[PDB]
């Protein structure tokens, strides 16, 4: 029940002083980063953009991105959207076919415009993500009906809207259609058992292509993905020492079920790491999630005072040990010491003044002392700051010198620097105990080695383990030797000098307390390298950057965080002790949170990427562009929670556009369902005529045809459609090509009109490049509004480029009442504006073809069949009954 | 590379341990073995156990032992059994250091890493001159025509000068051609009474000096020779005289048979025959291997793939005698019979 | 027909990729054989695995 | 084992890409150089960078290259260079299932692995005659005693 | 250098998947052509199409 | 060669030389003397013993 | 680019810009002016050897 | 065995087999109980596992 | 849990120092790198050690 906890003797069992936990320091460590601030640019002469350091809710944010787990991509449906519809003409013969997608896509996100290059952006994230969603498809249950010994699909879940053209049906072409419908087989039909149904049905390319790539990954991932991701929480339970159930894991598979796994666990360290200033961010989360629930313990009173008889006690040299926390503002300033050391250097220690608060100087001398015996100065990482140091030298110094009892000879150093002379009849240099970082020659671990790398690690960014004082937690499961001697180098010449020079009285303290220090230590390490290693842990490589950079003073990008301290706490921070009672009720789930958050990044990026290469793709639509515009709408578009997580920080506001444009470049990626799915949607999305909005945009003077009725009934043609599409573009040597800046020049110069005059009465044609263009489409059944026909593409209040541009289809109507030439005029009509997509969107169609549109394959999930996502079931104490590597 | 090797050692050595139920398994070797089989399971997809006892639980565990013994020597046996198959993927649990190896494990290879590595000193194991295509009679006289002494071969370690009175000369070259020989030690005699040309008996006066590098040596006594210097043989005598000259032995950079310990007794091991099943598979195995596959080679092997493989061999072959796996072979016939010397004899071909 | 070929190449060599049991595929890998096993498996009505 | 060197081959292969990347195209490369980069520094301890620029840092990822080539061929080069070292431990990050490897370094494998392991025909390179001592004048005649036909 | 041909080289490989009209492009190949295109028409003032 | 360890081997080292090409490695060998000097088919026929 | 593009292009650019040792593609004697009839015995003026 | 749904199967095997199996290696408190008559269900077919 | 090389080096002055004071000997200044310390007798002889 208790591994470690086991107290075998009463010098462990002290009183209890106060307690913390994860979600608690978590918020204190923010809160008193945000004070800091505020106190010195609230203090002092500031001058930046205003930020409200406010300090969010953790758990609730944490709480919020376990939510997302649930949220699943795949939308399960009976049936496929409805892809193709008819529009019937005057015709009884001829139809027109649409692609429905065209036109939904025709109508997704804003117009676009030069001026606005944010709203462009997010347009087309709209548009992708659109994609993405109409292509989630699985097709569970269909309307399989029975005929003729065949099971075949209902008209339902093929891919068309048919039924105007039904009635206007000849009989032969309804019997043609009738056949085709009862035509599409389920393939397989007749097998039972089957588990999938295969049909024909109809549907728009795009769409198409995501469904598919959806199909298989939820055919290719399966129970082995699953497994090794198990395995590694798995194997990173055997790390943090988790007690497990009496359960397995059986990879068996029922025959109803279809997993759907979202996330793999082996997560990619970098991922979190690469997002940039995240550090702070990081480290917090590194609390809130592993650091385990403890209480702080006092030593035994026994320890210092021993009672005798009833009259006579021992007195403890430091009987200012009754002291009664100097206020939480102090109390706090404690939990600020140990949650310093519980991470590395990762967080600094320093002074901190109130020129207030009058205390006894006498706590200066053993803080002094305390510090240099329970701070590591190691030339392996560092807890404290230069100057700091050097105040506790100072602190040391004045008092080896302050004689309270008879003098020993001091014979002091050339230099004036403190702690240069050799005090005792012994001489002894207290030189030693100086403050080299590169060495640590005076504060702990000056002789011994805390960066322990052994062992393959379950994380990976570190592989390292802590041993503060070279204690390894085992020390406690089974000692290692006597407890007599306990005593590490530094401690121990801490002893020596306090000896020779000033007294044992004190050194007497130190020596019975050196167990209590040391165990305090055996668990702190325990704590650090076990119960917290997390992917927010922070790679060997910044860790060991961080002594050498702090030295030189370079600008390493994981700034330490400087906490300020209290002389007095020092006292407190090494009489207490901190003994873990429950590990965080996060730390089992923890691994999926990370993946979730993890996964959602990475997509970020891909989004931002392909949107940063925009500018280059059409320099002239984006000419006031920007990086922080594009990122900014994919920050937009995506989930709350994780942009949180990144702006713990603040750095939102910060984050430099080169600063960004490098986390894009980054290379480094967590794939997820969601990923795949947007990367390849992503994809598809490059064609850009799949988004609706073209290069393809011309001029040129044309007569609205105008023919002879002579066999009304022959006009069961086309009706006669005209349309501004083209059905391929115009020769290249006969267009005139126009840039952003030529048509501007032009413009401004009002000479463009009358350039454009001359190519139009030329017979030639004017295409208009650079930018993109929505483009919409529109039918009509009659001569449409003068601003359609002889609409342009451009303003004319300065010449204003894009615009929308309309498609229109128009049908010509007719009734036997119409005379030949009656659909003459004395005069023609023109129509300027032409486009060119290379994709049938609008075609003329016979009748019996109607049905062509099948082709798609489609695999359908079988009625009887359950789909369910096994993505929430990455729990750590979870173990399977096939070990896997 | 070397840890692999100790892994599957200490393995394998750890399932010797297991010998009849009745067993209460040393605390330390559970560990190792379940770590071991727990992860060779996960990647065999086999069902061993940690103790074994109906026989296919047995065999199963030989063939674990196998899987290893083979993948740390670096062989691919191939279709040899239809019982057993060969998964080289038993590589990969090998390589993952999570699983430990004993002290002992880890020194014994090292030994051979190491030794097999560089070269060293060591008494060789023949007689001196026995590559030699011509010998003459021991103690008969003979004077190559115009010399006035003739060195030249007896035997094996054995060469003796025919000196004329007041001849004297340097005889070091008859030793010389032979590579490569550190340091011969020698032994020089008297032939007090020797066979001349006609078959009359002749005395060797007292008086023949022998001298290495011009300094005077004893008869009787051994010489550090370093093979270089001048090897001088005067007879001031007024007398015919023929002393012999003994190489008792000498060191060479050669691998010998004592490389590493007790080698020997391994190979013996190794080649012995336990029974067909034992026979035809250590036979097999080696015929993937520069070994010969069933008697003792001639010249002890200096490569470490060579040692190595013997030794895995020389354990797994303990493995089998603890075990007592039964499983078929291709080619393998089992005469169920006691088994007597004379049955072995017949299947070393 | 050319792209028939080509399919058919494409599979096999992604099959080739299946050396041992546990191994993770490239990505690649998982999508074609994906696809490629499930309209296989839908009109072959046989059981094969990735 | 095959498996080994086919993960090996990809990372090379793979590193060859970096002329200059500046976002890479084949997805499918980068999860597995990442990953193997990943574990190849944890068991090495060494700074391979994805995106090496200095020099310091090309090397670097060149001996990881060595390291897994030599692992991969069953080699130990032994002290060839004061800058170079050799880690054993390479092997035991090729050993990991966690590494993917290309289709091409797959069938590169299967193909070695495939013939050399088995026999088949094949044009010979060399006249058949070559290994032969003794010759005679092309066009001359020639019998051997006693023979009708030579 | 090298860069700048196997750009070029992997843009004709990339056409060369155009065989048979109604394919689906390689993902992977329209990440490429799509950013030439559009590169090189910006140049040329052609319409090129995927 | 007619071993898979000698073909496998050789295409190794045919891959970490293409390697080696891209990457510029710049490093020392003991018994390696660099002669920086442009390079010409003479200076590589010296280096072949 | 590809790594297919990639590779290629610096297998060309490495032994492109240096050389190697390679079996030679025609015979040693090829470019001689004078050839002496094969099996013929000749002997050039004081000479034993010829 | 319990992961190939293999467990209950191996063990009927085992049974029919006469041959007789063993579970742990654990001590296990050893409880004596007498009877007039035939005992309960409990004590005669209680299997030493769940 | 040695990296380094001077973390090897370490450890095998310590195995160099042991063996030496077990065997009773005094090498003397043989190299300015290592340095054998008498102390490491002490270290034997300490009863704790197994």
């Amino acid at each position: 029940q208790r591994p470690e906890r086991i107290k075998t003797t009463p010098y462990l069992e002290g009183d209890v002083l106060s307690s913390d936990s994860g979600p608690l320091l978590s918020v204190f460590a923010l809160q008193e980063i945000m004070q800091k601030v505020r106190q010195v640019q609230a203090d002092y002469m500031t001058a930046t953009r205003e930020v409200d350091f406010t300090v969010p809710d953790v758990q609730q944010i944490l709480d919020d991105i376990k939510a997302l787990a649930a949220e699943q991509v795949y939308k399960i449906v009976k049936v496929p959207s409805t892809s193709f519809r008819h529009i019937v003409t005057q015709s009884r013969d001829r139809v027109l076919r649409v692609d429905t997608y065209y036109e939904e896509m025709s109508q997704v996100g804003d117009v676009i415009t030069e001026d606005e290059p944010e709203k462009f952006y997010s347009t087309i994230i709209k548009k992708v993500r659109f994609i993405r969603g109409k292509g989630s498809f699985i097709l569970h249950d269909i309307p399989a009906r029975d005929h003729r010994g065949m099971e075949v699909a209902e008209p339902e879940v093929l891919g068309v809207e048919f039924k105007n053209v039904l009635p206007v049906l000849t009989a032969e072409h309804r019997a043609m259609i009738q056949n085709a419908l009862d035509g599409s087989i389920i393939e397989n039909g007749n097998v039972a058992t089957r588990d999938v149904d295969v049909f024909i049905g109809a549907c728009s390319e795009p769409i198409y292509r995501i469904y598919n790539r959806l199909q298989g990954y939820i055919e290719a991932v399966q129970l082995q993905e699953l497994r090794n991701s198990i395995g590694w929480l798995e194997r990173l339970g055997q790390r943090k020492r988790i007690t497990y159930s009496q359960e397995v894991l059986t990879d068996f598979r029922r025959q109803d079920m279809i997993w759907v796994l979202a996330l793999q666990l082996p997560v990619n360290p970098q991922v979190v790491w690469d997002v940039p200033r995240s550090s702070i961010a990081n480290l917090i989360m590194n609390i809130a999630t592993c650091l385990p629930t403890g209480e702080y313990i006092a030593p035994n009173p026994r320890i210092s005072s021993i009672t005798l008889t009833q009259r006579i006690t021992t007195t403890g040299p430091f009987a200012i040990l009754t002291g009664s926390t100097p206020t939480a503002q102090q109390l706090n300033d404690v939990r600020k010491i140990y949650l310093a050391l519980m991470f590395p250097g990762q967080i600094i220690l320093d002074l901190k003044i109130d020129p207030g608060e009058r205390m006894d100087p006498a706590v200066r001398m053993v803080a002094g002392v305390v510090g240099h015996l329970l701070f590591t100065a190691g030339g392996r990482f560092t807890n404290l700051t230069q100057n700091m140091a050097r105040q506790l030298d100072i602190a040391l110094n004045d008092y080896l010198l302050y004689m309270y009892n008879t003098r020993v000879q001091v014979n002091y150093g050339p230099t004036g620097e403190p702690l240069d002379f050799q005090i005792g009849r012994n001489q002894y240099d207290c030189n030693v105990f100086r403050a080299d970082f590169a060495t640590g020659t005076g504060y702990n671990g000056w002789a011994t080695i805390d960066v322990e790398y052994r062992d393959p690690a379950p994380y990976v960014h570190a592989q390292r383990y802590i041993r503060y004082c070279g204690i390894d937690s085992r020390e406690l499961i089974n000692p290692t030797t006597y407890g007599i001697g306990m005593t590490y180098h530094c401690y121990n010449e801490m002893l020596r000098m306090l000896v020779a020079a000033g007294k044992d009285s004190e050194a007497a303290y130190f020596r019975s307390m050196l167990p209590f220090h040391m165990v305090r230590f055996a668990r702190i390490n325990q704590i650090i390298n076990e119960d917290l290693h997390s992917v927010f842990s922070l790679p060997d490589d910044m860790f060991n950057a961080l002594l050498p950079d702090l030295i030189a003073g370079a600008h390493q990008n994981a700034d330490p965080v400087v906490l300020d301290v209290s002389w007095i706490s020092l006292w407190f921070a090494f009489n207490r002790s901190f003994e873990p009672t429950h590990r965080n009720e996060m730390l089992e789930i923890a691994p999926l949170i990370e993946s979730v958050y993890a996964s959602e990044l990475s997509v970020m990026k891909v989004d931002m990427r392909h949107l940063s290469l925009m500018q280059r793709r059409f320099p002239d639509v984006l000419i006031q562009a920007r990086p922080s515009h594009f990122w900014k709408a994919v920050l937009n578009d995506s989930p709350e929670a994780v942009k949180a997580v990144m702006n713990l920080s603040h750095s939102h506001n910060f984050i430099n556009i080169r600063d960004m444009m490098r986390w894009v470049l980054l290379p480094s990626l967590q794939p997820s369902l969601k990923l795949v799915l947007e990367e390849e949607a992503w994809a598809a999305a490059n064609d850009f005529e799949d988004l609706m909005l073209t290069d393809q945009v011309y001029m040129h003077r044309d007569m609205l045809p105008e023919p002879r009725l002579d066999d009304i009934e022959r006009f069961r043609q086309e009706g006669f459609y005209y349309t501004n599409m083209l059905e391929a573009p115009p020769e290249i040597d006969r267009v005139v090509q126009y840039t952003y800046e030529i048509a501007r020049l032009q413009a401004n110069m009002g000479q463009f009109r009358a350039a454009l005059r001359r190519i139009m009465d030329d017979d030639d044609w004017v295409r208009f490049g650079g930018v993109l263009r929505t483009v919409r489409v529109k039918f009509f059944d009659a001569r449409p509004p003068d601003d359609i026909l002889q609409g342009l593409p451009f303003s004319y209040d300065t010449i204003k480029y894009a615009t929308e541009t309309t498609i229109f289809y128009l049908i010509y109507n007719v009734e036997f009442s119409n005379t030949p030439d009656s659909l003459v005029l004395i005069n023609p009509t023109y129509t300027m504006t032409k486009v060119f997509i290379n994709k049938r969107i609008v075609e003329r169609v016979r009748v019996g073809q109607i049905l062509a549109v099948l082709n798609r394959r489609f695999v359908a999930y079988k009625g009887k069949m359950r789909i369910m996502d096994i993505t929430q079931s990455l729990k750590m104490g979870t173990k399977l009954a096939a070990p896997t590597v | 590379m070397d840890t692999i090797a100790a892994r599957a050692l200490t393995v394998m050595r750890a399932c010797a341990t297991l010998q009849e139920a009745r067993i209460v398994l040393e605390a330390n070797v559970m560990e190792i073995l379940g770590i071991a089989i727990n992860r060779y399971n996960g990647l065999t997809l086999r069902g061993v156990t940690m103790r074994p006892t109906s026989l296919a639980q047995r065999n199963e565990m030989f063939f674990m032992c196998l899987d290893m013994m083979l993948s740390a020597a670096g062989i691919n046996v191939g279709p040899i059994s239809p019982d057993y198959t060969q998964h080289m993927a038993t590589i990969g649990v090998l390589a993952t250091p999570e699983i430990p190896f004993t002290t002992e494990a880890a020194n014994e290879i090292a030994r051979v890493t190491g030794e097999t590595s560089t070269w060293g000193p060591a008494r060789q194991p023949y007689g001196f001159f026995l590559e030699t295509e011509e010998t003459f009679q021991p103690g008969r006289w003979f004077m190559r025509a115009a010399q006035a002494a003739t060195a030249v071969v007896c035997g094996p370690d054995m060469i003796q000068v025919s000196l004329n009175a007041g001849a004297r000369g340097d005889v070091q070259q008859i030793f010389q051609g032979r590579n490569d020989p550190m340091m011969i030690y020698l032994v020089w005699r008297r032939i007090e009474n020797f066979a001349m040309a006609q078959g009359n008996s002749q005395q060797t006066q007292a008086g023949v000096t022998v001298s290495v590098g011009g300094v005077d040596m004893r008869a009787g006594r051994i010489i550090a020779w370093d093979g270089q210097a001048a090897l001088h043989v005067r007879n001031p005598t007024q007398q015919n005289a023929m002393v012999q000259i003994q190489v008792v032995f000498y060191i060479s950079m050669d691998k010998t048979l004592n490389q590493y310990p007790a080698l020997t007794a391994e190979i013996f091991n190794v080649y012995s025959f336990r029974d067909h099943t034992w026979h035809g598979l250590r036979t097999a195995i080696r015929n993937r291997t520069t070994l010969p596959n069933m008697l003792p080679p001639i010249f002890p092997p200096n490569d470490r793939d060579s040692i190595l493989t013997l030794l895995l061999l020389s354990t797994l072959a303990d493995v089998y005698t603890v075990l007592r796996p039964e499983f078929a072979m291709h080619g393998v016939n089992p005469m169920p019979g006691p088994l007597t010397a004379a049955i072995a004899r017949a299947a070393y071909v």
